[PDB]
RNA sequence: GGUAAAACAGCCUGUGGGUUGAUCCCACCCACAGGGCCCAUUGGGCGCUAGCACUCUGGUAUGAAACACGUACCUUUGUGCGCCUGUUUUACC
């Protein structure tokens, strides 16, 4: 589509720190409609941040960024901003900017929006992941399948991409969500299911990338070597 | 005194082709002014219904949206694989905006056991001083399962955290992995690892155990 | 009897008592008792399909536009004008 939103400005800050978003448009100009933030804390809904109306530049917010949050808009530059102060860790999410459409055509719905960005709000210091194997045995089989994996340990922030034989190995993958240790630190699991019988023959490799501290590891998952 | 938005049911199980209704209950008068979104997982909200009734432009027939007062809904008439997502309410009729908690229609089937795994931590690990040992709850439905650790058959609680998968594009299951953490001198204690499972499609729990130090 | 003018009273309904005329007798007043409808409610207002103006309170629609700005409206508060009824007057017939 030609019209478009596009976020940038998040990633890692420490509690009481600051950040400015961006949000450029292309396809269209802001100066004409009402634009928004909208958040989304991991595994959690929709939450509306603040907005800024056209021709007077009013502006709004919730409760619950109030005194912290200001949003602004550049006509010039086509660009609105969210500019966040004094962050703590809950305010961790995705955040989106969204047009507000035009109103003869859907009202006050939001028409358009970004793809959003990631803001961590920790005191965790980037950290890229130690991964292990989750080794396969013949032990452990369901009928004729067995099944193993790369655990991808302590690493900060999200996300971690992870790919099996470098893409080549596609079915029966799963890639859990990742979670939010005691340490502050995330952890996953990213397991497959194959024959038994190729356990001797075939080779796993998974790989990790994990961009905030530009890490990739590849990991030879075999089975145990008495096995 | 901000206008809350009671969204409702949290959660829906649908089989393709079936009527699904969604409920959003203003506390105060929005008059009309009440969109709903579609949101898939990664994926940024479309918009679906505008102004409580209004069809957003591109957006397939079988949505509709209703008002009643303070009460609106929405309608899918006949399920298509693609309308599997997360729907939000919004009223935009009074600063600050309010969306409402979402609800996530997912896809109906029949009765799917977890095939279960047990992982004891890799040698690697150890060596730097913790010992996490993995358990996999592979493609199973319904999603509600549960997962108990025992550590020389002593039940074991708040040393674990798992997750969920999405529901498969394939075959509409679930997956779900649990990870037991503990250190190397404590797992070094104790000799039998298990992982007992519980779920709808198991007539009874099955329990995945390994040996400490076995092949 | 009527005509005209400046006033006074009227959310709705009672129950007493007074007023001032001998009695009477309504009008006014007073007290009390309730019963509604509305508003911006520690309180305030309401004779009116006879409404109008301005002003506020809260809203609508629209201009690429929730506020602010422009346009066209609705509503509420207050004020003034108008109107109805009842009664008392003054000028006139």
């Amino acid at each position: 589509s030609e019209v478009q939103l596009v976020e940038s400005g998040g990633g890692l800050v420490q509690p009481g720190g600051s950040l400015r978003l961006s949000c450029a448009a292309s396809g269209f100009y802001i100066s004409y409609s009402s634009i928004h933030w909208v958040r989304q804390a991991p595994g959690k809904g929709l939450e509306w941040v603040a907005s800024i109306s056209p021709y007077s530049g009013s502006t709004y917010y919730a409760d619950s960024v109030k005194g912290r949050f200001t949003i602004s808009a550049d006509t010039s530059k086509n660009t609105a901003y969210l500019q966040m102060n004094s962050l703590r860790a809950e305010d961790t999410a995705v955040y989106y900017c969204a047009r507000q459409g035009y109103r003869r055509r859907s009202g006050r719905g939001f028409d358009y929006w970004g793809q959003g960005t990631l803001v961590t709000v920790s005191s965790a210091s980037t950290k890229g992941p130690s991964v292990f194997p989750l080794a396969p045995s013949s032990k452990s089989t369901s009928g004729g399948t067995a099944a193993l994996g790369c655990l991808v340990k302590d690493y900060f922030p999200e996300p971690v991409t992870v790919s099996w034989n470098s893409g080549a190995l596609t079915s029966g993958v799963h890639t859990f969500p990742a979670v939010l240790q005691s340490s502050g630190l995330y952890s996953l699991s990213s397991v497959v299911t194959v024959p038994s019988s190729s356990l001797g023959t075939q080779t796993y490799i998974c790989n990790v990338n994990h961009k905030p501290s530009n890490t990739k590891v590849d990991k030879k998952v075999e089975p145990k070597s008495c096995d | 005194s901000d206008i809350q938005m009671t969204q409702s049911p949290s959660s829906l199980s649908a089989s393709v082709g079936d009527r699904v209704t969604i409920t959003c209950r203003a506390s105060q008068s929005v008059s009309s002014a009440v969109a709903w979104y579609q949101q898939k997982p990664g994926k940024a909200p479309k918009l679906l219904i505008y102004s409580a009734s209004s069809l957003y432009s591109g957006v397939p027939s079988r949505f509709s949206g209703s008002r009643s007062g303070t009460d609106f809904t929405l309608t899918i008439s006949s399920l298509q694989p693609e309308d599997f997502a997360t729907y939000y309410c919004q009223q935009s009729y009074s600063f600050p905006s309010t969306f409402g908690q979402g609800t996530k229609v997912e896809i109906k089937r029949t009765v799917a056991a977890p095939s279960v795994f047990i992982f004891p931590p890799s040698d690697e690990q150890l060596k730097s001083g913790t010992a996490s040992v993995v358990c996999l709850l592979n493609n199973f439905y319904p999603r509600e399962a549960k997962v108990q650790w025992k550590v020389d058959n002593a039940l074991q609680s708040g040393n674990s955290q798992e997750s969920v998968t999405e529901q498969d594009s394939k075959d509409s299951t679930y997956s779900l992995s649990s990870t037991l953490t503990l250190s190397k001198a404590d797992y070094e204690k104790h000799k039998v690892y298990a992982c007992e499972v519980t779920h709808q499609g198991l007539s009874s729990p099955v329990t995945k155990s390994f040996n400490r130090g076995e092949c």
